[PDB]
């Protein structure tokens, strides 16, 4: 039994071998697959923040392979412990490059997707990353809460994109056209609005001039309300798509996604932690924004009668271990 | 690396030699690094594929020889060029001079009129004499095929023959004559794979005999090209004009 | 050469069969490295324990302590409506196993108080009627104020080993467990400053040992 | 007697397939030997190194520092339209990654004097403008009378670790890096007796690690 | 992808199609013809001259993306439009020329 | 796993083993292939000037194989250091049989194609070789260089063979007609045109009675220009086709060939060194020039203004290691 | 059972190639034995060492 | 240098020399003088505590100031200098803040450029000129580069003196 | 002889071996079949009156098996 009974425990090829001397022989054929190439070195930098930026490959060698012919010969959440209503003490603190944001109560915090491993860089250049700047966190738009909003409400700041913008964008990006319109908007994709409302800041000096850049994403919420306030929120930070595929005036299954419900019960915070996701290894500067922050109701919040029915919020965006390649001319965006 | 570098080395040298350098400099803040090549770029894997070639003198892809005639199919690598195409297998062997392989024939031929019939296909080795017109008995010696084809059409068959030129090198271009005596310039007749005589039969024997129609694949195999040439012209795109240098190098400026 | 004679299939096409396609490529090629996209996933299993909202329960203050604000029942042909995980996936197989718990958020005020009750009855004719009589399979009592979520377990207990997926025959055997409910017991008290109501909102996630098997097209619009 | 049943292919003639064809010979007759002939080519990136010439572009005594002589723009659209070796190969596969090198000549009198820069500019949705904007991305600033010749390297500086080969859709994402450029900087000085202009002259060869792969028809005439 | 494809002629005489797989990206003739067509890949589909006339193909992993995006937020062309999809994201494309003798 | 997955690496049959029991079996079929014949012995001669001349096979044995049933029984271009200009001196001499060409500058010298490994001739005699003559430097024609041509003109002197005359050229050989028209010639291929113009000299007196011939070829061309000309030239040294085939008004490619820039910018002078590539080991005489020489303008020279137009050059062409084999009464050509 | 796809030939009949012919004897019979027949050939070569007459 | 033992040829003859940086790099012929003008002094303790933050290029590499041209009329000493030089009465009373333009424009113009001032100015999109505006304290060496070819004929001299800090 | 002759001494298959690596093979495809559970453990009861009441399987570790996405590691 040699090269036999492959892809074990159903009756079809998975095509568990991606190549055997025996498949594809004359006498009988199976359906081709594949194997990983190993593009020998390159600064080995794909998700944050594991990025080494040392190259495994020896460096300056340039061997080739094939002999030329005009050379003669060469070579949690567990039961175990509850936490607190916001009664309770129960300090809490997450930090960033200088600036920080205090909590008491009880923080919900997790970090979305675990981190993947290296893999080396296709292009050979040497990424330059700045410290702080482009690093802390960065004060999104603050959003007013109302108690109109029903469930699933999309509530947004002045900042974010509105809902037909997510369909017919143009060119080139912000034309000012997309985002003024009656009654917006539903949500801010990471990377666009971010270079919106911070031109100054040294990350938003880079984008515009270095094409492809590398950024994990780290979005947090900070919502007091009165310990007799009732309501809740979500934190989607959707991953790249047209809302219209990811969600429509349902939600109803969209807690498949990072959510992290805000809960005005017990919290009066929300982070989240997400490693970027997209293909190949860096997107390209001026298009292609991979995530996008979602903030939504699950129930309005009724505030105690006789107190003021709107209450207010902001959202704090930051980069995690910032990249970039390549270097040209500056581009608005 | 090391960044900042007053005394790194310079990027000058010299083309004029017959051998260009293309090893890459060693730029400051770069690292350049090889990588392994992926096994579409060796001949031989690469001509083992089937193509189409071009079929007579000219006229391409398909060839139509009446009924009760047998066509005579010169497999001369140096007939395909004649009239050939800019794209096609016709084309690619113009990058080389000399090649050798097992050169392997797979032809389909669809006959329109509706009768099951049977083409008889033999194979004559370079040189032999090609029999005027072809008898059963005669052209039966060398090598035979029976390729039963449908009534409606589309029968295929295929082929492997060995590389029998005694010529070791089948030349693409020959400058020069064939004969000591006579003209026939620029082409030799005894170098390539010897020719496929093909002659169909009906047994109905009906009326309006018609004409047949075919085409051929051909795949080289074990393919060796020992002198290369540069290979033919490619039409360049238009120019738009109206936003120019987005594709088209511009010049003179 | 070899002889052999055909067996009556004669060119018949599978959907589960090994080989039968020749391959239209060559030069293998290997797919650029991709270790960096984080949470791949290897099964649907892994969709089963992120939760979803199944329905949002109101509560008031101006209510009697015998009232159920909510009698899901268990199904194949009940969770599927609900639009959640798990209402996807138990619909795309046609059996299933396993015990799916039903977690319970509560969204009020620091200062609320009040036990809802989560029966779970097996299977019978008739619904339940009253928490007297739908209180007996198995219950917890449950405060508002302790953690602010309540996990449950909807056990499995039932005749056969597995349950059938069926949505024109819901009412049928091997086909559904018993209800579950939600009832009052002691109803809210607070300062008359805190809110009027206080909404209850039920998550479905299936818990550990959830299995399913034989692949079938989603069985909602069929 | 074996017994089999015919999967639906019966009959398909593949492209790339193992063996499918009855010898037509037989007495297997060895090749007359041929040890002698040299240069064998056994590859189709020994064509990629041997240069071929892309453009002439001619340098002019009274010229401004800032004209650009030529922007030629990175592509498979743009190379394939030159004519050279490289516009041929990248042209007949569907993909191409490395760093393709061009060399740049001088033809001109002993006594010229003068510095044309070389810039290259990563993808960007307009082109460049002047040396100031263009000469960013990367420059060697070279003089004309060194080496007689000057030896750049395109890098490979872009997304993917591939490139696809398009012509009906140019200006399209992974099918092009970024522009080329060859501009004045210091205009060309020399006795009068020497002569008014001097051509320089621009190779490109696909230099090391240049690669490709999935074979496709010339992308030019379709 | 493994691509199964089967169809019917209605009318009734053999005949043959010609399946062809243009890797990604790879520019596809604007009318192909049988010799340009054929370079990339070869199937000779026999037709029953009835109908229901199958094949089946094995197609390897040829994307240079590492992964191709079920969803896109973001342009393809710099300047031009085509926002919300990538064209060079996918499997090739099969083109396939009918034929009657 | 035996005599399977051949010609791995590709799911198709190369052809890698030529032959094995397994294939052509009863039972499965395999393409057929091809195996080296080895036709034992012979003056070991094939590529110059490698030709050792010795045969490595036993010489009258004769003893043949198959038993008669009558009988009872029997038994550079480095960037490493990069060539001055012509102002720099940097000496450099290029010898031959006698003939001898000193110069200064830099010179580019090549050998197009490594040589080639010997062969066993198929025929038995022994080769007659002549040391110079028929060995040195001939000079052929000296051509003038004119400011007029474009680019890629093909300049030559007049013992060149005009266009037309690379296809339909007649017989035999040279008829006078198709070498003597208005604007001539396009170029000279190696074998024909050498012998024209040399008949006295010994390899003329050979080539002509002895048929099949041998030889490796190396061309050299001499154009010197004040420091303040300016200019270029390309020595193609095309094997053999048509002009239609090889070129046609383009030659953008052509520098798959050898070529070798002469560039009047830092050079004086190239060379070229090339074994002989050709079918069967020995060409007949008479027919069959394998060499074309072909030389280019890439930049039109545009001399100092106040001198003279037009410049001047000389091409010399010399045989490497000739043999010849078999004799037979004189032949025209 | 085995699954097989029918490559295209289908029935052609080659000139040189393996078996295809179903016996239609059996009972293995040797032949009378024929060692005294004297001058066997076993080459068409050994006609050419043989002599024949050109031109008188 | 400057050792007897080996003297530089003139600009006839070749002798290759190349001075790179960041990305973009300077091929030149015949004999080019490049000099450290200071030995790097040692480290020393920062007052303050924080991490600070560097730039790869872009910030790197070399930035091309305004292109000067050089005229015969000039007599010894004349301080040319393109576009992007502060006038000499802006060496004196420059204002607030920094450049007003009212002090960069004026009849004949400019004696020479500042190195942190006039480096800024013309490269505002540049990452070096995005850092050092919200950065506060800035810390860089640097280093000039001047390209001048005439021919093989011309004659005559030039000066770089990078004066420190003074009026 | 490996995985031949099967539901010996009669001219079928008798699905004797519930599975092999040999049989569903590109190769060749032999009838499907099938193999007991074993829903590890749970108060052993069938039938009267050999029931024990005793659960074999260990109780409350509920381990689960295939490794969640959002989880770094476990075990």
């Amino acid at each position: 039994t040699n090269i036999y009974g492959n892809g074990n425990n159903v009756n079809t090829d998975v095509g568990a071998n991606g190549w055997a001397p025996t498949v594809s022989t004359g006498l009988g054929d199976g359906p081709v697959s594949c194997t990983p190439p190993t593009p020998s070195p390159g600064d080995t930098e794909v998700p944050p923040p594991r990025k080494p930026f040392t190259f495994p490959a020896p460096p300056t060698k340039s061997g080739s392979r094939f002999s030329k012919w005009w050379e003669p010969a060469a070579a949690p959440s567990s039961t175990a412990n509850p936490q607190p209503s916001l009664i309770a003490l129960n300090p809490s603190a997450t930090q960033s490059g200088n600036a920080s944001i205090l909590t008491g109560s009880t923080a919900p915090s997790l970090l979305a997707y675990p981190t993947a491993t290296p893999v080396p860089l296709p292009n050979p250049d040497e990424p330059s990353q700045p410290g702080p700047s482009g690093d802390r966190t960065w004060l999104l738009d603050t959003v007013t809460w109302s108690q109109e909003f029903t469930r699933g409400w999309n509530i947004a700041g002045s900042n974010g994109m509105q809902w037909t913008g997510l369909e017919s964008l143009i060119f080139p990006v912000s034309t000012d056209t997309n985002w003024t319109s009656t009654s917006s908007p539903t949500a801010y994709p990471l990377p666009f609005s971010f270079v919106r409302a911070y031109p100054d800041s040294s990350w938003a000096a880079m984008y515009n001039t270095h094409s492809m850049w590398n950024c994990g994403w780290r979005v947090q919420v900070t919502v007091n309300g009165s310990q007799f306030h009732a309501g809740a929120l979500i934190l989607y930070m959707v991953p790249e798509a047209t809302t219209h595929a990811i969600q429509t005036a349902r939600d109803n299954a969209g807690f498949v996604f990072p959510y992290v419900i805000l809960n005005l019960y017990e919290s009066n915070t929300a982070t989240i932690e997400v490693p970027y996701i997209s293909p190949t290894p860096n997107t390209s500067s001026g298009l292609h924004a991979p995530w996008t922050f979602y903030l939504q109701v699950l129930s309005p919040l009724n505030p105690p009668p006789s107190l003021p029915t709107s209450l207010s919020c902001s959202i704090y965006v930051t980069p995690v271990d910032s990249s970039f390649h390549g270097l040209r001319y500056l581009a608005p965006q | 690396t090391l960044t900042e570098d007053l005394d790194a080395p310079q990027d000058t040298g010299n083309i004029e030699n017959g051998a260009a350098d293309n090893s890459p400099q060693p730029r400051t803040t770069f690292d350049y690094t090889g990588n392994p090549l992926p096994p579409d770029t060796k001949l031989e894997n690469f001509f083992s594929f089937y193509r189409l070639l071009p079929m007579g003198g000219s006229g391409a892809p398909s060839l139509s020889f009446p009924a009760d005639e047998g066509t005579i199919i010169p497999l001369d690598p140096i007939n395909w060029l004649k009239g050939a195409d800019v794209s096609g297998i016709a084309a690619m062997l113009s990058c080389f001079t000399y090649i050798a392989a097992d050169l392997r024939i797979t032809l389909r031929f669809s006959n329109p009129n509706d009768n099951p019939a049977t083409m008889l296909v033999a194979f004559a080795p370079p040189g032999a004499t090609i029999p005027l017109k072809p008898t059963r008995q005669m052209l039966s010696n060398f090598y035979m095929a029976e390729v039963p084809v449908s009534a409606a059409t589309s029968t295929m068959v295929s082929f492997s023959i060995p590389y029998t030129s005694p010529l070791s090198a089948i030349p693409t271009s020959y400058f020069g004559w064939e004969d000591w005596s006579g003209t026939n310039f620029g082409q030799l007749s005894s170098g390539s794979w010897g020719n496929l005589m093909l002659i169909p039969s009906l047994s109905v024997d009906s009326a309006i005999p018609f004409d047949f129609q075919l085409s051929c694949w051909v795949a080289f195999g074990n393919f060796k090209a020992w002198v290369p040439r540069p290979p033919p012209p490619l039409p360049p795109l238009p120019t738009p004009a109206a936003n120019a240098e987005r594709t088209v190098a511009v010049i003179k400026q | 050469h070899w002889k052999t004679r055909a067996v009556p299939g004669a060119g018949t096409f599978g959907s589960a069969v090994a080989g039968q396609e020749l391959p239209l490529c060559g030069v293998r090629a290997y797919y650029p490295p991709n270790a960096y996209i984080p949470a791949q996933v290897r099964d649907w299993l892994e969709f089963a324990h992120r939760p979803g909202l199944m329905a949002t329960v109101p509560w008031t203050m101006a209510d009697e302590p015998a009232e159920r604000l909510g009698i899901f029942p268990v199904s194949p042909s009940a969770i599927a409506g609900t639009g959640a995980p798990i209402s996807y996936v138990i619909s795309l197989f046609s059996q299933w196993r396993g015990e799916l718990a039903a977690h319970l958020l509560f969204t009020g005020s620091a200062q609320h108080y009040g036990r809802l009750v989560v029966c779970y009855t097996p299977a019978a004719p008739q619904p339940p009627s009253t928490m007297q009589e739908a209180m007996r399979g198995t219950y917890t009592v449950w405060d508002v104020n302790a953690a602010s979520t309540l996990e449950f377990t909807i056990p499995f207990i039932s005749n056969s080993y597995w349950k059938t997926v069926d949505v024109n025959n819901p009412d049928a055997l091997l086909s559904t467990t018993g209800y579950v409910s939600i009832w009052v017991q002691n109803p809210l008290v607070g300062p008359h400053t805190a809110p009027a109501s206080a909404l209850v909102q039920a998550f479905i996630s299936a818990g550990e040992s959830f299995n399913v098997r034989l692949m079938q097209n989603p069985a909602l619009t069929s």
